[PDB]
């Protein structure tokens, strides 16, 4: 052949088992509002209800884990503190 | 600042190290199978989302061959080594060392030409729309 | 007996559940990938040398090339998720459930009469030479 | 084809990094006598000088680790505790 590969530099990101289809704590999806919204408009008035992200690479609703940090402070799929690494998906 | 943003920077600091870790072994690994011609030097690294931020949108383009099966054994060691590491495939990252052939000049690439260098190597005489 | 006999018995029920969990996440990650897995019930059993005693001078054959590629990706999953060890290669041991074909009946072979009769699927009419 | 397999039932035996060529305790082999033995004869007078196997599938001479007992009670490679739960090749 005329141009041959030999290094290659890629990098890789992993995201943990977050279950993308099942919000891991109200279990409707990892978009599309959650339990306590439910509806599109619902009187959103701004705020927000978007993804958030942790230091453990687990996604959830802002307004889900919102409300948990009241119940626990260690996010339920693992036993790691729950940062707030990223807003949105 | 504080120890406010400097937390965050020394967790990319922990991430690079996590990174670089994973690389030394999927290398070790790759030491050990050495199935296929693809895998002839792999400086790949394992980053996580919440550190940095996704490019545009996660490309998801044709990819060389080669270069190809290089990632599938990436995916799977990781997989398989700490299950849990299920690398995305994007291509708005890294670098590349293309040897061409007078002497042997390697040329580099960053993971953007890659692809169309490919498509030339496998048929020359393209234009935008092959 | 003494409980100082049992321990080791205790021990091997022990490896006995590390390789039933070793199993299922074996499984569950051939679920995600498992390319190379010719046997579609690959249930390996991952022992402990020092439990277990060597059957004689640990066996190797002319293993059936489907079985061949399942054990292969098996050992490469099992090296990779626990890592630091190797896997040895042995037929003085375990069973297989061949299914043979008027209706289709499975058949048993206890991983000795696998490579002759693969043999014998590859060609018939052979002999003990052969 | 006539004869199709299904499913498998191999067992698979894994045994640690022991390096067979090089002692981990006396550089030498993971047989061939060790540093104290030397010479094949070496005035054997019974006795025995095999190799000792643990609970943690790490492979020395007996001699070794049966020496170095004195010095430290776990396993060189690792912090388990050492067994003797086999004797020979
Ligand atoms: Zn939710
Ligand atoms: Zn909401
Ligand atoms: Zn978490
Ligand atoms: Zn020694
Ligand atoms: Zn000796
Ligand atoms: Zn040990």
């Amino acid at each position: 052949k005329r141009f041959e590969v030999k290094k290659w530099n890629a990098v890789a990101l992993w995201a943990w088992d977050i279950v993308v289809d099942n919000c891991a704590i109200c279990r409707n999806h990892i978009m599309d509002l959650c339990i306590e919204c439910q509806a599109n408009q619902a009187s959103a008035t701004s705020e927000e209800c978007t993804v958030a992200w942790g230091v453990c690479n687990h996604a959830f609703h802002f307004h889900c884990i919102s409300r948990w940090l009241k119940t626990r402070q260690v996010c339920p799929l693992d036993n790691r503190e729950w940062e707030f690494q990223k807003y949105g998906h | 600042c504080g120890c406010q943003f400097t937390s965050k920077l020394e967790g990319m600091f922990r991430d690079m190290s996590i990174s670089n870790t994973t690389m030394d072994e999927f290398r070790q690994h790759l030491q050990a199978t050495g199935v296929s011609l693809g895998g002839v030097d792999l400086t790949v690294r394992v980053l996580t989302t919440g550190y940095w931020p996704t490019q545009s949108a996660t490309p998801k383009c044709n990819i060389p061959p080669a270069p190809r099966h290089a990632f599938e054994i990436f995916r799977r060691f990781y997989l398989a080594k700490h299950s849990g590491r299920q690398l995305t495939l994007q291509h708005h990252m890294g670098s590349a060392d293309l040897n061409a052939t007078t002497r042997k000049h390697i040329l580099q690439v960053s993971t953007f030409q890659m692809t169309i260098l490919m498509l030339f190597n496998n048929r020359e005489k393209y234009t935008f729309e092959e």
